């Protein structure tokens, strides 16, 4: 009924951003608000009106647009380094409750130098745990990643598992002495130790990052850091 | 036009209660309240509301009942689950003034920790599978009551405790994650810098 897009963006540091909203539920209210830690969610424009729009508690530094019933938008000229935050569109009846979108994660960052896929490894079970609780773990590790937009996925012979399976809440930083650090995050599979034996079982861990877009200038010698997956797989031993 | 939620985190194990507390301030008499949850990475979706004074409200075992004389309108369970641990948001909203618009509270993160029956710590090593010379080692197996912490070396890198569940076998463990590159690195070495039971199973092998 809500839709936001892009579902992530990495900008830079006085670049022009537009982060668009689309309800397929017609409502006369539509709203912008940025989620941030301690502070919680507080409005930055609001529109009661299907073709012009209203400030809120924060409207320094954005400008928000209202072209349709259905498209409410929000632009930003200078991309600020304050302007890194999720955000968050919401579309209300006036009596009803609202509805919101899956937000988007924004990072204005000085050097787009800094953005970078992550390395995925996978990390076999060890036999100790194997004998001792007849249990095996899997570790995946996703490593040297900017910024820490990762989603974190185990295949188990093709289709996604969640049983036995937990991922960090949050990742953490590689070098936490450096403002731009790269990240880390962990994951954990637990299996059977007959599931592990069997050598015709087969393991996959996915890491689906968000970096750079299509548009996005690259005059660096590396790979351009774009959104992509990273991938590692595993199958058993006896 | 000023709403006050609990500060920080509230750690609770499964199947005891939870009290998320919210207060306001509101100038208005017809006002809308209500409970917003946020699961991670998803987008905050409606819990309870209620309009009404001294009316309880009941959902997912969770219930909030508007006590408008001392303004508060906490959010209650009496068995908390797993799947509970989530970013509460506790708002406000006054009718029949024109423009609609929330008043929310800062949220209130609650984490739910796991009961474990039967531990049994140990901190095994995991080699990588292509390539096998880079390790992890894994602490698993201990009780909710262990609190993992950070080393006290820079080249070394400690996860925190986490939960998961084999559906299966009804069984759950929680589970921290050590690694370095660094040659002076062992797994026995690993949580010295974490209050770890003396029953930590290391093998030889």
């Amino acid at each position: 009924a809500v839709t936001q897009s892009p579902r992530s963006k990495v900008a830079v540091t006085g670049g022009k951003v537009t982060l668009s909203c689309h309800q397929t539920n017609n409502h006369d209210y539509m709203y912008w608000y940025r989620q941030d830690t301690g502070h919680g969610l507080r409005l930055i424009h609001y529109s009661y009106v299907a073709d012009s729009t209203e400030k809120g508690d924060i409207p320094d530094g954005y400008k928000a647009s209202r072209p349709s019933q259905e498209n409410f938008s929000l632009i930003l000229e200078l991309a600020s380094l304050s302007q890194t935050a999720v955000y968050f569109c919401a579309s209300s009846q006036t009596n009803s409750d609202y509805t919101f979108g899956s937000g988007t994660r924004l990072l204005v960052i000085e050097d787009l130098r800094n953005v970078f896929p992550p390395e995925v490894a996978v990390f076999e079970p060890s036999e100790a745990e194997i004998s001792h609780t007849q249990k095996a773990t899997l570790v995946c590790l996703a490593t040297g990643f900017y910024p820490d937009h990762v989603e974190l996925s185990w295949w188990v012979n093709g289709k996604e598992v969640h049983s036995g399976v937990c991922t960090d809440p949050q990742p953490l930083k590689e070098q936490p002495a450096l403002n731009d650090s790269r990240y880390a995050l962990s994951s954990r599979l637990r299996v059977s130790a007959t599931f592990w034996q069997n050598p015709r079982n087969h393991f996959r861990c996915q890491v689906q990052f968000y970096g750079l877009s299509e548009n996005d200038e690259w005059t660096q010698d590396r790979a351009k850091p774009v959104t992509q997956i990273v991938s590692a797989e595993a199958w058993g031993r006896a | 036009d000023s709403v006050t939620q609990t500060e920080g985190l509230v750690t609770v194990t499964e199947g005891l209660p939870v009290m998320l507390n919210c207060t306001y301030q509101t100038a208005y008499s017809d006002v809308a309240f209500f409970w917003y949850v946020q699961y991670l990475n998803e987008a905050p979706k409606l819990l309870l509301r209620s309009s009404t004074d001294n009316k309880r409200t009941e959902h997912q075992g969770f219930h909030a009942t508007l006590h408008k004389s001392s303004s508060s309108f906490h959010l209650q369970k009496s068995s908390v689950q797993l799947s509970d641990s989530a970013l509460y948001y506790c708002a406000l909203s006054p009718h029949n003034t024109g423009n609609y618009k929330y008043v929310f509270g800062a949220g209130t993160r609650l984490k739910v920790i796991a009961h474990i029956q039967n531990p049994d710590p140990a901190v095994y090593q995991l080699r990588d599978s292509k390539s096998s010379d880079k390790s992890v080692c894994l602490f698993t197996d201990f009780d909710s009551q262990t609190n993992v912490s950070q080393s006290k070396d820079s080249d070394v890198y400690i996860t925190d405790k986490c939960v998961l569940d084999m559906r299966s076998m009804d069984f759950k463990s929680n589970s921290a994650v050590a690694w370095s590159n660094k040659s002076d690195f062992a797994c026995a070495n690993a949580f010295n810098n974490s209050i770890i039971p003396e029953d930590t199973f290391f093998p030889s092998p």
